[PDB]
């Protein structure tokens, strides 16, 4: 997370550290996650930054995508396995979509129009769907 | 009368304490041109400062030249032109001061009046960079020449190491020459300069059969006259020749002598590895006792390395991911010489034990490297022992555990060592899974 | 595309799919 705030700092300063430097942060991350677990949002901040400073690695990309995803899959399969041992123990439409949003954003730990846009960053990057 | 006064100065002159440029242009001119007239035993007392500085302060070098001009038509001259050239950095160094010494030298060259030592000294460290003036060699090509027919013993090194300084000396006929005339004098041997000859032709591939069997003819004197760095350029010279030139039973004596080394550098141990794998196939079958002895010891200062600091010259904190993989590699390929149904030579399974731990306590930071050895994981599939399976095992979940992105072609390579060696970790299986 | 990085893949392999496509008669010899 305190790389993470060097890369925010360093974005605000619109100054662009080198190539070999954003790499090296990147593979600070990668040996660091296991440690202590970078979380969805601050993976989505420090994935914006590396697109604005113009990081063509796309290595890093990767990686932050990995660890959004990991969340997410986590969470998902935590709240099926909470629903599992449950059932193994055994305006409506304004309300709806506050309830979805709610939903998302507790599985996701992010807004849905930042999510979208990752998938369109992804997206024009050439990932597979 | 001015030997000691000389020396001390050069001995202080190491630490910064002239504050002034001028002051330091004045003692690099004055050292440059009293290089001249001092002995070779004193060479290096002149070198090792200058080097500094001129490892410390490039620029001034131009002014230093400046005011002190090579002149080729004085044999004192020649260390002049023989110690800049270590002098100067390999690769920190301006593009103009490394032409001006390249036309000197050039010049010395065509002068031929300066001493044989001194163009070794002299060439020895133009040979570092070759940047400039691609025909010197070509050049180079004629000064060997001359001196081709008239090298004796104590001369064939000198004009070999220069023949030995560029690659583009690596297609010149005058090593075929100089071949020749070492059939000349094959009987005649001489112990410190035969491994000084074997240490320069080895950078080239080149083999002349004749030439290694008269080595490896008079290998009986070679067992006490030759020392202990003589013996091991020898051996893999030696090796590295065809297989008809390749004496089977001569090539045992240099093996013996090279038995109980004690304190050897690494480099010439990764050179042994090298010799033992550059064998040829058909003369292993007769000479698996002497891999296995060579194997036996290998293994023993092998772990000594690893477990001596780097300080002495070990790797207790060896950084260098692309130096200790090669290091093993090179190791475990000595291991891939046996036959998989021969008994390996005891002792050396301990030196197994050795690497693999050393390489498992370290584990986070050698991933981390920018190009990681995932290339040492075959190395270590290949050997059918359990310990080494369950180090490839350890390797790739660590892979896993930074979720590094893999070339298609290596998560397939991947794959068929797990399913060749029928391996039962999850995490692996998963992160392949999402890899392919 | 970025995301492949100058690594061909199965398309640019050694497979014996891509090896099957060329009528070259394999005199010369890799």
């Amino acid at each position: 997370h305190e790389l993470v705030r060097v890369l925010t700092a360093f974005a605000r300063a619109k100054i662009v550290p080198p190539k070999r430097f954003l790499a090296l942060l990147g593979r600070r991350f990668a040996v660091l996650n296991k440690r202590k677990k970078l979380g969805s949002l601050p993976s989505y901040r420090a994935f914006v930054n590396l697109y604005k400073m113009g990081h063509d690695q796309m290595n890093t990309f990767r990686f932050l995508a990995d660890c959004i995803l990991e969340t997410i899959d986590s969470n998902i399969k935590a709240e099926k396995k909470r629903l599992r041992l449950a059932q193994l123990q055994s305006d409506p439409h304004l309300l709806q979509n506050l309830r979805a949003r709610e939903r998302f954003k507790r599985l996701t730990e992010l807004k849905p129009s930042m999510f979208t846009k990752l998938l369109l960053v992804l997206a024009r990057f050439g990932a597979p769907h | 009368m001015l030997l000691p006064t000389l020396e001390r100065l050069l001995e202080r002159c190491g630490r910064p304490i002239f504050s002034n440029v001028e002051d330091v242009r004045m003692v690099m001119a004055s050292l440059l041109d009293i290089s001249a007239y001092v002995d070779r035993a004193s060479t290096k007392v002149i070198a090792k400062p200058l080097r500094r500085f001129c490892h410390k302060d490039p620029d001034t070098v131009a002014s230093v030249m400046e005011a002190v001009p090579i002149d080729a038509a004085e044999p004192t001259h020649g260390r002049r032109a023989a110690m800049l050239l270590r002098c100067l950095p390999k690769h920190s160094c301006d593009e103009v001061i490394w032409e001006r010494a390249v036309a000197a030298t050039l010049a010395g060259l065509k002068s031929r009046k300066w001493d044989l030592h001194d163009y070794r000294v002299a060439m020895a460290h133009a040979g570092r960079g070759g940047r400039h003036a691609p025909a010197l060699a070509a050049a180079a090509e004629e000064f060997v020449s001359s001196s081709a027919r008239t090298a004796s013993q104590s001369e064939l090194p000198a004009l070999l190491v220069i023949l030995t300084s560029l690659p583009e000396l690596k297609r010149s006929p005058c090593l075929q020459v100089a071949a020749d005339r070492i059939v000349q004098l094959s009987e005649i041997l001489s112990p410190a300069a035969i491994g000084q000859i074997c240490a320069s032709v080895n950078k080239v591939s080149f083999r002349h059969t004749a030439m290694a069997i008269a080595l490896q003819e008079e290998a009986i004197r070679f067992a006490e006259e030759s020392d202990l760095f003589s013996a091991v350029q020898l051996f893999s010279f030696i090796c590295q020749q065809e297989k008809e030139a390749i004496s089977p039973d001569a090539v045992k004596c240099l093996a013996e002598r090279v038995i109980e080394g004690k304190d050897l550098d690494q480099e010439t141990v990764s050179v042994l590895c090298r010799a033992l794998r550059s064998i040829p196939r058909p003369h292993r079958p007769e000479l698996l006792r002497e891999i296995g002895e060579m194997m036996e010891f290998l293994g023993g200062e092998v772990k000594e390395l690893l477990e001596l600091p780097v300080a002495k010259g070990g790797l207790k904190g060896d950084v260098s991911a692309g130096d200790i993989q090669s290091f093993i590699s090179k190791f475990l390929s000595l291991d891939g010489l046996l036959p998989a149904d021969h008994d390996r030579p005891g002792t050396y399974m301990a030196a197994i034990v050795a690497c693999v731990d050393y390489i498992t306590e370290r584990l986070e930071d050698i991933v981390s490297d920018e190009n990681p050895p995932f290339s040492i994981i075959p190395h270590l599939l290949n050997i059918n022992m359990e310990e080494t399976r369950r180090c490839g095992q350890a390797i790739i979940r660590e892979a896993a555990e930074q979720g590094i992105h893999f070339p298609t072609l290596q998560v397939f390579r991947f794959l068929l060592a797990l399913g060749d060696h029928n391996m039962r970790d999850q995490r692996v299986y998963r992160h392949l899974r999402n890899e392919f | 595309n970025p995301w492949n990085d100058g690594d061909a893949g199965w398309r640019g392999a050694a497979t014996g799919a891509r090896a099957n496509r060329g009528r070259g008669g394999f005199r010369r010899g890799r």
